[PDB]
């Protein structure tokens, strides 16, 4: 419905943030060299 | 009750708002006649009333 | 909705008016003194003056002040807080005549009478033992002292019984002739009143009066007393003010929320104030409530929603006061507009402001005054279950 | 389409332990609010109907031919009580959404 | 006070900072580290 | 716009006033306070007043507490001895659908026994709420003293009672009680036409003129509750005017000539006859006030008396005699119109608030079918003069007293000492 | 009652901003 829109596109950006941190993480620790 | 009771109005109306100190959290015991109560309580012997 | 009518006069008294079709009138005056102004030498002056104020004056000796205004079928009344102190008379509008010569005593020309001073002292000092009997006053006067630590807002209107004990004549004429400035006082009238008889009327008498950091403090106090049957607890960050444009965000944000007894408030002082909750509930409940609190907070800082703020938007829309609310309503908040903001806010304006505010607005100004914010809690009562101030600070803010 | 109903209503074998269809339910938390809004009687009666087809699973038995629930014969007692649960339900879901 | 309106008052952007800063921080203590082990021996 | 009061063929009263306001207001005003009922369905009427919130024929529990919230608006519910009213207010833009929610709420209730299962814990609450004060206590201990069938029924559920109030109770209330003949709709703030509409969808359908209540009789008595409070609360009355005489005008000129609340903050009541009676023989603290309560067919008038439990004696008695002086035609014409002045102006300050306005309009609607401009009241409490004063006052001085006490009450006099 | 004392002192506590802190 039209609420729960509003709450998905209120934390997809703070979401996304998330999953950066993740990408620089895993990338770090799996010392993937492609990245 | 406006005329009639003024300050003492609110004693008289329940207002319930519905819609839209605090109370205080506000016995079940194991189980006729006519003539003056006598109670009775015993050191072992269980309590009784003869009236 | 009619136009409140403001005049300035020679004292600088302010004479304001809302006339409206109702019959009867709430004149006050409103004085920007409370236990702000005090100084820990007269923490109780304010309110030991206003006990005092209507014992008599030189032209109403004794009970002549009380008996006439009883006479002429008027309700006076009056009030202190830390910023402001209001007299007011609710009375027959016809009465405007000697509802405002008999505030002009009141102001000024009061008579102090020592041996009253000392009644009402006792009677202020009996209350006040009594007074610990309000735990909600109590939850909101260290609400107080510990949110403004070592501030003139810390202290309480009452004072402590110390300074009521000892106070003194003179000490009152100090406060009385210290505080009660004609540029600092507004006589506010609302009702059944022409403006320019007010004006006329405040020209005739009134005409005499003399023309002469806050900071919050994140912290904690806890009156711990497993005896009584439930607890209070108020929890608070740093209000923006009374002027600040944003207090009109944060009431929608107050609508959206509205254990037991959870109220909210936004006190306002002169650019400070507490924003905040107040909720009453048995022991093993509280941290659960606590909680709860927290969380939604949290939900408006990310998560509004268009349809909730509609709601909180049309619940303040219908708390504004008007000439429907009466007389008394609106004087009060002339007094109180003429003394904070200067100026009378229609609700034209209110409601403008009201509609202005949307989801964004409001997620943006709880983010900038709740989120990761310390708080100041006050909790009496059976508080053992209460939370220390590293679970309250750490749910000031969430992880994800 | 009734006759192949009651054969398979035979089939299920829920009447040979005395139950009635409102008895095999799973309670879900729409089950058990309807379960909570039956009169006591009704209520009384089906946890005794679930405790003697407890019991006779117990014995590996079922009740005598006689004794057993008539396809004709089941009422759906709890049918009229879940559908209010389900659309009280569904009212408040929709209502979120707004 | 820039910094923590930015990059620290947000948990996930706190994460993001940390995580971003180790990810060179190795690179840098390593290398700082090395130089120090071989002016020693 | 003067209230267009006007009067359905049914009996319902409709009224209102187009005062352009912000924020209307609509009421619906029932003969059915707790007076109609009887020894079988004690405390219906309050569980009644406490089901204002559930599943109606239209609309649901959740849509009508999330459609009122949803615009802000407010539904209360206000009861006396003989009269409900709910009352539902908001913006303009929404009183539609608040019409829709309040008419559907009187007209059309389902009283699932669940819903009132979950209820009676609120009615125990509400309950322990309300009898937190004193004072509640002493007048619904006072009316059950007083009266012997109609008027001496509690506004509040006895304890028993809780926990046997069913579904069919209530409907046998409402069915017989809400009635069209016994009912006003008063909106301020809107117009008389759409009054009239939703009193045709609503309000039209229930027409007799309902079950008629019994005659209220006055018994008289005491009653008295040891609880060991600080403060002894003491009322004595006595059976006095209904409503609908001028009787009832001279005992309120009556209390306000002997005190009926102060006027000043941290005031002594200098005036109030009887405040000045005790006050120049007891130095503790105290409050003494005069009560009056009228209803239809009948009417309690008398004294209140909180104070020290040692003085609660003389207290009692100097009140006491300050009406007997009263009795004795003592007194003076300028306190006369003291009395009738401050009468006068509570009755303007009362009808100056929106909700009171329109909570007078109601009762004037359901008491007399018409309304009575603030004006011609003035007028009638002018009428009254000093001898009718007295008169009351005799009656009240004679007639049989009832007398509600509470607290420490080992010095507290009877009705044969007083 | 609650108003016969004030908060403690915390001077040698207290540091004598917010968003730095």
């Amino acid at each position: 419905g039209p609420r729960y829109r509003e709450l998905a596109r209120n934390w997809i950006p703070t979401a996304g943030m998330w999953g950066t941190v993740g990408a620089v993480g895993l990338v770090w620790a799996t010392d993937w060299r492609l990245i | 009750v406006a005329a009639r009771s003024g300050p003492f109005a609110p004693v008289l109306s329940a207002t319930s708002r519905g819609v839209a100190g605090a109370v205080p959290a506000a016995p079940v015991l194991d189980v006729a006649a006519a003539r003056p109560l006598v109670a009775t309580v015993g050191l072992n012997v269980p309590a009784s009333v003869r009236f | 909705v009619p136009e409140t009518q403001v005049s300035i006069l020679d004292n600088g008294l302010r004479v304001a008016s809302e006339q409206s079709s109702h019959a009867t009138c709430t004149v006050g005056v409103w004085i920007d003194a409370g236990s702000r102004y005090e100084t820990e030498k007269n923490n109780g002056a304010g309110y030991f003056l206003e006990h005092l104020a209507f014992k008599g004056t030189k032209n109403r000796p004794g009970n002549a002040l009380e008996k006439e205004v009883e006479s002429i079928g008027a309700h006076l009344n009056a009030y202190s807080t830390r910023e402001h102190t209001a007299y007011l008379i609710k009375a027959l509008s016809k009465d405007l005549p000697k509802v405002v010569e008999l505030l002009a005593d009141i102001v000024q020309n009061s008579s102090l009478e020592d041996s009253q001073i000392e009644k009402e002292r006792d009677v202020i000092l009996r209350e006040m033992q009594e007074n610990d009997a309000s735990m909600q006053n109590v939850v909101f006067d260290y609400l107080h002292a510990t949110a403004f630590q070592g501030t003139p807002l810390a202290q309480a209107v009452e004072g402590p019984s110390e300074n009521v004990r000892r106070l003194s004549r003179t000490d009152l004429t100090d406060y009385l002739n210290r505080h009660y400035k004609a540029p600092r006082m507004v006589l506010a009238a609302a009702g059944g009143v022409e403006h320019q008889q007010l004006l006329d009327l405040a020209q005739k008498h009134l005409s005499s009066v003399s023309r002469v950091p806050c900071r919050f403090t994140g912290s904690e106090i806890r009156h711990r007393d497993d005896a009584l049957p439930l607890a209070h607890v108020a929890i608070a960050v740093e209000g923006p003010g009374w002027a600040n444009p944003d207090n009109v965000t944060l009431q929608v944000a107050n609508a959206i929320i509205g254990c037991q007894s959870f109220q909210t408030f936004n006190i306002s002082y002169s650019d400070t104030g507490l924003l905040g909750a107040h909720f009453v509930c048995d022991a093993m409940s509280i941290d659960d409530m606590v909680f709860f609190l927290q969380g939604q907070w949290m939900r408006l800082c990310t998560s509004a929603t268009e349809s909730e703020v509609t709601r909180g938007k049309n619940i303040l829309r219908n708390a504004l006061v008007s000439h429907l609310d009466g007389t008394t309503p609106v004087c009060e908040d002339i007094g109180r507009s003429l003394l904070t903001y200067g100026r009378r806010i229609p609700l034209a304006e209110w409601e403008s402001r009201i509609q202005e505010v949307d989801a964004q607005m409001l997620r943006d100004i709880c983010s900038k005054y709740f989120y990761d914010q310390c708080p100041a809690v006050a909790g009496y009562g059976p508080i053992e279950q209460l939370p220390d101030y590293n679970r309250i600070r750490s749910g000031m803010f969430w992880l994800r | 389409l009734d006759g192949f109903r009651k054969w398979y209503y035979n089939a299920a074998g829920f009447n040979k332990l005395g139950l009635m269809r409102d008895d095999t339910l799973h309670e879900t938390e729409d089950v058990k609010e309807a379960i909570r809004r039956l009169p006591e009687d009704l209520y009384n009666d089906r946890m005794f109907r679930i405790k003697r087809a407890l019991d006779l699973t117990m014995r590996h038995q079922i009740l005598p031919k006689d004794q057993w629930t008539k396809y004709e014969e089941d009422k759906f007692y709890l049918e009229p009580y879940l559908k209010e649960v389900i659309r009280e339900r569904k009212e408040r879901e929709e209502w979120a959404k707004k | 006070s820039r910094l923590y309106s930015l990059l620290f008052r947000r948990t996930s952007t706190f994460a993001l900072t940390i995580a971003v800063g180790a990810l060179f921080f190795e690179r840098a203590f390593d290398q700082g580290a090395d130089a120090i082990y071989e002016h020693i021996n | 716009q003067d209230l267009e009061f006007t009067k359905l063929p049914n009996g319902l009263v409709i009224a209102s006033l187009e005062n352009y306001a912000p924020l209307s207001r609509i009421g619906l005003f029932v003969k059915a306070g707790s007076r109609y009922e009887d020894s079988n369905n004690l405390g219906t009427s309050h569980l009644l007043r406490l089901a204002s919130s559930l599943t109606t024929k239209g609309a649901s529990s959740f849509k009508i507490t999330r459609g009122i919230e949803a615009v802000g608006g407010k539904l209360s519910v206000t009861a006396t001895r003989e009269n409900m009213a709910y009352t539902v207010e908001g913006i303009r833009s929404d009183i539609e659908i608040l019409m829709e929610f309040l008419l559907n709420v009187t007209t059309a209730p389902e009283f699932r026994r669940w819903e009132v299962a979950a209820l009676r814990s609120q009615l125990k609450i509400d309950k322990a709420v309300a009898f937190q004060n004193s004072q509640t206590r002493i007048i619904e201990n006072l009316h059950d003293v007083a009266y012997k069938n109609a008027l001496a029924n509690p506004l509040y559920c006895p304890d028993y009672r809780m926990g046997k109030i069913t579904s069919e109770e209530l409907h046998y209330f409402v069915q017989n009680h809400f009635t069209s003949a016994r009912m006003a709709l008063v909106g301020l703030g809107v117009s008389h036409s759409v009054l009239k509409q939703v009193a045709e969808q609503f309000l039209n359908m229930r027409g007799g003129l309902g079950l008629a209540g019994a005659k209220a009789k006055y018994r008289g008595g005491e009653i008295r509750e040891q609880n060991g409070d600080n403060l002894v609360h003491a009322a004595i009355v006595a059976e006095s005017a209904a409503i609908g005489n001028a009787e009832a005008n001279a005992f309120s000129v009556l209390q306000h000539l002997l005190g009926a609340g102060p006027h000043i903050k941290r005031g002594n009541n200098t005036t109030s006859l009887l405040s000045q009676s005790v006050a120049k023989g007891s130095h503790q603290p105290f409050d003494v006030s005069a009560f009056n309560a009228s209803y239809s067919d009948s009417g309690l008038f008398g004294i209140y008396t909180i104070s020290q439990a040692a003085a609660a004696g003389e207290v009692i008695n100097a009140a006491y005699n300050q009406v007997k002086a009263v009795a004795q035609g003592n007194l003076s014409s300028a306190d006369v119109q003291a009395a009738k002045n401050k009468l006068k102006a509570g009755y303007l300050m009362s009808v100056e608030t929106s909700e009171g306005f329109l909570s007078e309009i109601g009762s004037q609607a359901l008491a007399a079918g018409s309304y009575m401009p603030p004006s011609t009241v003035l007028q009638q409490i002018d009428s009254v003069a000093d001898a009718d004063v007295v008169k009351a006052a005799k009656k009240f001085v004679s007639g049989k007293k009832s007398m509600a006490a509470s607290g420490n009450l080992g010095h507290t006099p009877f009705l044969d000492e007083l | 009652s609650h108003t016969d004392v004030k908060v403690p002192d915390f001077s040698d506590y207290r540091r004598a901003s917010s968003e730095a802190r």
